[PDB]
């Protein structure tokens, strides 16, 4: 189910989160 | 003895418009010459006006300005605006049909606003009410009012019976030129302005440039006959047409999302009053209801 | 924000905005502190100033927030412009007929309106504005909580449309936008009515997206934002055409994608 993060191009890696 | 003034305002506006399937229906008058058979689903009078447009749509013919029968959303808005102000309407349909862009006069080099804009730059002008769009070039010449309905573009492709339809215009299959289906702009107006605005679209202009039709119905029938599967127009008309003909489904994103507007000429007294009236009608919620009772149900 | 100690001018990614701060409460110590601030409207302001070549020394509003015709005198940015004290009122300003009657506006660039913030605690939940429930909610289940704030935009429209709903909604009044969200999460609040854009932004980047708006992208009082301008100011045409060109060339869409993007939202 989990997805591979596409580096900084991934928006989730673009926006920091407390759990990341 | 009292000194007169150069002011009468003439209270005799004569509006122009454009035929539109979901917005301004057109049909020839009955054999009696007076329109009849007015009834809504919920039960209410169907107000229809006696508009005067040339029945010879083809270019070059014994132009017959026969009195047709017409109605629709813009007509209702015009009726409400006439009610909130105090004047009389002598609405007649467009003579040419094109939405109107900037084009140099043939056999010359001077630039003139052809199509719809010519009337507003001529005596007719008055208070055009139609699904006109707001653009920088259009706003440079004439003045507008606040929009009454926001609509993007939402490109429509004929639904298939395995689906890899383009998601966004920048899709490499769509962005790069292709030869299976060719993009259609319909009459080259209200979209051609944006297409010339962006050079990235000019990279793929050729397909849309050399295959756009001259009328909305022609492109619709080409899509329905599988001549092409590509069509880019206003969001509202596309949504209504997809709904009523529940065989094709519109799939697309919201790009170049600008509302419609009410046209006007140079400097006329009605501008402030009509802008205040349209804003108040929007705040009153009356716009929501008149949208509801007219266009929210079509087949599916 | 505040100027960082290292090379104490500001961060190289925003603009200094002077502001008025009162030391404590009783003391009216108006040390006009120098700080630099960013966001959304300031980006458009910078872009516009680049293409219209005008300087600016902008300052925050001092007394009150937003604007209201309280005792025939307006406070906030409206009070400033209505008094010819400060041209331009760039900010999250909603277009209103009374506001338009008092102070001129420009054409909108970002659309928004009235939205309903009701979600699932654990088929749309309500999907109705003039619905059966929220038109006479006393004799239908325990009464629901309302999210509303004095001196706003939505509450005035609701009151002048049907005060009975406003009459009940006066029971629950919040202080801050985060206070209403916290109360809703804690269970003290159930429904929130506010501007669509801000609610959408808050729900997009919500921690875990436990809350979803009442309607699937549906609005009731569609009216975009705008910038207030002094009546008859010789700036209307230039700025209007400039931002029309901006929306035509897709800069607004790019800025919205870079900024007005949620955490999960469509990623489901």
């Amino acid at each position: 189910p989990e997805e591979r993060i596409t580096g900084i191009n991934d928006p989730r890696l673009r926006n920091p989160s407390d759990k990341f | 003895t009292e000194k007169p003034r150069g002011y009468q305002m003439s209270t005799r506006l004569k509006i122009v418009t454009i035929h539109q399937e979901p917005f301004v229906y057109v049909k020839p008058t009955l054999s009696d010459g007076t329109c009849k058979e007015e009834f809504t689903v919920n039960g209410d009078p169907v107000k229809k006006v006696i508009c005067t447009g040339p029945n010879d749509t083809s270019p070059g013919s014994p132009r017959h300005t026969v009195p047709q029968c017409c109605y629709g959303f813009c007509i209702d808005l015009l009726i409400k605006l006439a009610r909130t102000m105090n004047f009389t309407y002598e609405v007649h349909l467009v003579a040419d049909g094109k939405f109107g862009t900037q084009e140099r006069v043939n056999n010359s080099n001077k630039k003139e606003w052809n199509g719809m804009m010519g009337e507003l730059l001529s005596g007719q002008a008055d208070m055009i009410v139609a699904p006109l769009t707001i653009n920088n070039e259009r706003a440079q010449y004439i003045e507008f009012s606040k929009p009454f309905k926001y609509q993007g573009l939402t490109i429509l492709v004929k639904k298939e019976i395995p689906e890899e339809r383009i998601t966004g215009i920048n899709d490499p299959r769509l962005r790069n030129p292709s030869d299976k289906f060719i993009y259609a702009t319909v009459k080259q107006s209200s979209v051609d302005i944006y297409f010339r605005r962006q050079v990235e679209l000019s990279t793929m202009y050729r397909h849309m440039e050399k295959h756009n039709y001259e009328s909305a119905a022609e492109a619709i029938q080409a899509v329905r006959d599988n001549k092409l599967h590509a069509f880019i127009w206003d969001s509202a008309v596309l949504e209504f047409e997809a709904s009523q003909k529940c065989d094709l489904v519109t799939t697309g994103e919201l790009f170049f999302r600008s509302g419609f507007g009410i046209g006007m000429r140079k400097d006329s007294p009605w501008k402030q009053n009509v802008s205040l009236s349209i804003l108040k009608s929007h705040e009153n919620g009356f716009m929501e209801d008149l949208d509801k009772t007219w266009v929210r149900y079509q087949e599916c | 924000e505040d100027i960082d100690p290292l090379t104490e001018t500001c961060v190289r990614n925003t603009v200094p905005c002077r502001k008025f701060v009162k030391i404590n409460n009783s003391t009216n110590e108006g040390m006009n502190v120098k700080k630099c601030c960013k966001g959304f409207c300031i980006d458009i302001l910078k872009k516009l100033s680049r293409t219209v070549k005008f300087t600016y020394d902008l300052y925050l509003v001092t007394n009150g927030k937003h604007g209201k015709k309280v005792n025939n005198v307006w406070n906030g940015m409206i009070g400033e412009v209505v008094y010819q004290r400060a041209v331009m009122a760039v900010g999250s300003l909603t277009i209103n007929e009374e506001r338009s009657e008092v102070v001129d506006f420009s054409v909108p660039f970002v659309e928004t309106g009235i939205s309903v913030m009701v979600s699932r605690s654990n088929v749309d939940q309500v999907t109705g504005l003039s619905d059966k429930k929220f038109q006479r909610p006393h004799d239908y289940s325990p009464p629901f909580r309302f999210g509303t704030v004095p001196n706003g935009s939505t509450e005035r429209n609701i009151r002048n449309n049907y005060p009975y709903m406003h009459q009940y909604m006066t029971k629950f009044n919040q202080k801050g936008v985060e206070d209403a969200l916290v109360s809703l999460k804690t269970g003290k609040l159930d429904a929130f009515i506010y501007d669509a854009a801000v609610l959408n932004y808050k729900a997009g980047r919500d921690e875990g997206c436990k809350l979803v708006t009442i309607g699937s992208g549906y609005i009731f009082a569609t009216t975009g934002y705008g910038i207030a301008l002094q009546k008859g100011s010789p700036w209307k045409r230039q700025i209007d055409l400039a931002l029309l060109q901006f929306v035509g060339d897709g800069e607004m869409e790019e800025l919205e994608t870079l900024w007005l993007t949620g955490i999960c939202h469509n990623e489901k």
